[PDB]
């Protein structure tokens, strides 16, 4: 499915939504024809990939144990209650799954909040105990890099790979073992609307003339400063992101935000 | 010679999500048929006590391929269960970006997901691309050259030449196989445009983050309205209508086509994955309270009794778990819903899915594209006659034809068509509303204590809804009902198989290792698990 040449990247799908995915698929220069053509070897994605079934698990086997070596991209968080049973493929748990083909992975980069951090199925009560990669699988040794988002920026997975490739080692990594070259600043320091914030002018209501005229989203609950990403400054699908739109930042690359942030509408 | 035994796909790739479909075969033919979705995550059960305005933030989180839809069906519902009634902008805004998820969904599902079950694509490095561009240039008025073709065959040839066949890796096609039909030309010519698409689909997603913030999960929506000022200015509408204006020309002279080319060559698949029953809620709205102002109307069929659509009841639904992975046997309306697992692993105790089945009037109902063009046809809606008519009189096939797997997947192309071109009727519509100086996009609203909403979505996958229970100004309770759950769900505790089973029964299948049919079948219904199981 791959032998040399282009390096072989095993994609999973545990607890998630397919907007990770999706995101993916947004890739610009380089598009995602070139990431699949010309980067890449994409060896193993259910959303995309020709087989199926029992032709699907032996591309994922051949993929695995391939003597040139495999990066595993993971979405979704694992869910673990019962004994793993609340997600399957393949009638394997999804944290069988991971627990066997993580540890083979020459590097693994956890793609997406649910894989980072647990995400929307591990907000309260978290009834299928699912949990971020590095958590589940902590006592495996497997490290994951962690690219935050709901879903992430692609910018920061194709940079992240990139740098990977060329160096053979991960990039600097914050607490969270997110890459500071796309993780460093908060969302609200690099936000248009921070003079707005600086002036004590803020939009009490989405109806008001304030917000109309742009005034900083804090007071109608905005995430920006406590959330780190680089969403103001590289924007989504060349041309936008939640606060130019005139809609608070919900805090989507933090750990635990469905809980942490909410009640959205409030701080 | 042939095939008696079971046979499982699991995973069921090409689908958003996990997917496990069982069949037993007599003599080549499907004679039984069970959906089993694999995951659970719970939304219902996490939303418990929650602000009600933070809903469609969670219920957004329920699928990423049909992003933006749920959120705007949360919206819907806490804006009904406030009794809000958003400015005439806000709707427009909504309807666009809604059209707009349609044109990306559609086309990434024929291309990026359906096509690798009638497409050869290793067959195309042996096409002549001479020929190939003269057959592409004569079914769409977009010229295509055989330089055109064959730089796809030049970069496809390199691909396969490193033996790494990535995405194509143990293809159902490898090698040939007997119920791949396509010759290599018409093969390059898929080839060619499922790459295209690739490119293509991100400007149809960006035209959803023009007003939208970004995509995937847009973030502009609120109770009351929309929050993006900047979609009033003509830069941002001048940006949006160039993106649709792209996807459109390509829906029209490179889907569409497309769609017609492969269907012509697979008319025997007139003859498989016929359904009986179907309802539709209706989309693109000018009263958000009636959703009969909807450009496409609501309506339930049973038994393909077109000539009698009846209204759709909304208290006529109820969701069962007697053959899913939930306590007991009760079904339930979905304001009186209930989500309490309770695994038995595959088939213990007659159980063998994640999802709900959902029954109207205890029947069980296919959503999609094909409920919503054939109601719509049967309600006189002149655009949808229009195209039906021009593609079965294109193909040379009667009206019965679209009571199969081609027929739905012909009415997929159908929508997007329609869609395609009442988006720009929407934003002339807009454009006509703020220069009367309509420059209102969201209106103010309060939370009561006490309340029943209900949003209604039609989603590319079909009927949408969702419902909540105010208590104490919060969840008291919030069920989903989801396209995927009605079409994909299992059997009822009539024991009815849902649609996706019934349809399935009668497949031909010419080779149980490789089992395309099964995959033609269940992909024309274009599954999404997380939507159906959430
Ligand atoms: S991180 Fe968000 S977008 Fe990605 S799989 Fe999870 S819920 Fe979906
Ligand atoms: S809108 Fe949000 S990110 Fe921007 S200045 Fe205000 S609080 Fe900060
Ligand atoms: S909601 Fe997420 S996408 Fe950026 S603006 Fe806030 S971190
Ligand atoms: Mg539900």
């Amino acid at each position: 499915l791959m032998g040399p040449r282009r390096p072989s990247v095993v994609y999973l799908h545990n607890a998630e939504c397919t907007g990770c995915s999706e995101s993916v698929l947004r890739a610009f220069e380089p598009y995602i024809d070139t990431l699949i053509l010309d980067t890449l070897s994409l060896d193993y994605h259910e959303t995309i990939m020709a087989a199926a079934g029992d032709a699907a698990e032996a591309a994922l086997e051949q993929a695995v144990n391939s003597p040139h070596g495999f990066i595993a991209v993971v979405e979704g968080g694992i869910p673990t209650a019962a004994n793993g049973i609340y997600g399957k493929v393949a009638n394997h748990t999804m944290l069988d799954i991971c627990s066997r083909i993580l540890p083979k992975a020459q590097a693994v980069i956890a793609y997406g909040t649910c894989a980072t951090f647990g995400g929307v199925q591990a907000a309260k009560p978290n009834p299928t105990g699912a949990k971020g990669v590095n958590d589940a699988l902590k006592h495996l040794g497997v490290k994951a890099i962690n690219i935050a988002g709901c879903p992430p920026n692609p910018y920061n997975l194709v940079g992240t790979i990139v740098y990977y490739l060329k160096n053979k080692a991960a990039p600097e990594l914050d607490s969270l073992n997110r890459p500071t070259m796309f993780f460093g600043q908060t969302v609200h320091e690099q936000c248009p609307r921070l003079p707005h914030f600086d002036a004590g002018e803020f939009a009490p209501s989405f109806e008001s003339e304030e917000a109309r005229k742009g005034w900083c989203l804090y007071e109608l609950g905005c995430k920006g400063p406590v959330t780190m990403n680089n969403c103001p400054k590289i924007k989504f699908n060349q041309t936008n992101w939640p606060v130019d739109a005139g809609h608070p930042c919900i805090g989507c690359s933090e750990p635990d935000f469905w809980d942490a942030m909410t009640p959205f509408y409030q701080n | 010679s042939s095939y008696s035994g079971p046979i499982v796909v699991d995973p069921v790739t090409r689908i958003e999500g996990h997917l496990r479909i069982e069949v037993e075969v007599e003599n080549g033919k499907v004679k039984n048929a069970y959906s089993s979705s694999t995951l659970f995550r719970g939304l219902e059960i996490i939303l418990k006590g929650r602000d009600p305005r933070d809903a469609q933030h969670f219920t957004q989180r329920t699928c990423g391929v049909c992003t933006y839809t749920h959120a705007l069906a949360s919206t819907r519902c806490v804006d009904n269960a406030v009794g809000v009634h958003i400015p005439k902008n806000a709707t427009y805004i909504r309807n666009l970006v809604l059209g707009a998820q349609y044109l990306h969904d559609h086309i990434v599902h024929f291309y990026h997901l359906h096509a690798l079950d009638f497409v050869d694509v290793t067959a195309a490095l042996k096409a002549d691309p001479a020929k190939a561009a003269k057959v592409a240039s004569s079914i769409s008025p977009r010229k295509t050259t055989a330089a055109d073709l064959k730089a796809v065959q030049d970069k496809l040839k390199t691909f396969v030449e490193t033996g790494q066949l990535g995405p194509f890796t143990n293809a159902y096609f490898l090698g040939g196989h007997p119920a791949y039909y396509l010759d290599p030309e018409t093969n390059l010519i898929a080839t060619a445009h499922y790459l295209e698409a690739l490119r293509l689909q991100v400007k149809a997603a960006r035209a959803m983050a023009v007003f939208g913030a970004k995509n995937p999960h847009t973030q502009f929506t609120v109770v009351g309205g929309v929050t993006c000022y900047d979609a009033l200015t003509p830069q941002r509408i001048a940006e949006f209508e160039a993106l649709w204006k792209e996807t459109k020309a390509f829906v029209d002279e490179v889907y569409i086509p497309d769609l017609l080319v492969v269907a012509a060559a697979y008319k025997d698949w007139t003859q498989y994955g016929g359904t009986d029953n179907f309802i539709t809620f209706g989309e693109f709205p000018k009263d958000e309270y009636d959703l009969n102002s909807r450009f496409f109307k609501p309506g339930v069929v049973f038994k393909r009794d077109f000539k009698n659509i009846k209204p759709f009841d909304k208290m006529q639904i109820e969701e069962h778990v007697r053959h899913s992975w939930y306590e007991g046997a009760e079904a339930r309306h979905p304001w009186k819903g209930q989500t309490q697992p309770k695994y038995t692993d595959l088939h213990g105790d007659d159980r063998y899915s994640w999802m709900k089945a959902p029954r109207y009037m205890g029947e069980p109902m296919e959503t999609g594209p094909l409920a919503q063009v054939l109601i719509a046809y049967s309600q006189g809606h002149p655009k949808v006659k229009a195209v039906t008519d021009a593609v079965l009189a294109k193909l040379g096939v009667g009206p019965e034809a679209l009571f199969s797997t081609l027929g739905r997947t012909a009415a997929r192309g159908i929508e997007t068509a329609v869609i395609a071109e009442y988006v720009g009727v929407m934003l002339q519509e807009y454009k006509d509303n703020i220069a009367k100086g309509d420059n209102v996009i969201c209106a103010p609203w309060e939370m009561p204590k006490q309340a029943e909403g209900v949003g209604f979505v039609n989603a590319p996958r079909g009927g949408l809804s969702h419902w909540i229970r105010i208590e104490d100004g919060k969840i008291g309770n919030f069920q989903l009902v989801v396209p995927s759950t009605w079409t994909l769900g299992p059997r009822c505790d009539k024991n009815k198989l849902s649609p996706v089973e019934a349809s399935l029964i009668g497949t031909p299948v010419a080779d149980a290792k490789r089992p395309v049919e099964i995959l033609r079948t269940v992909h024309s219904f274009d599954p999404c698990i997380a939507c159906g199981v959430h």
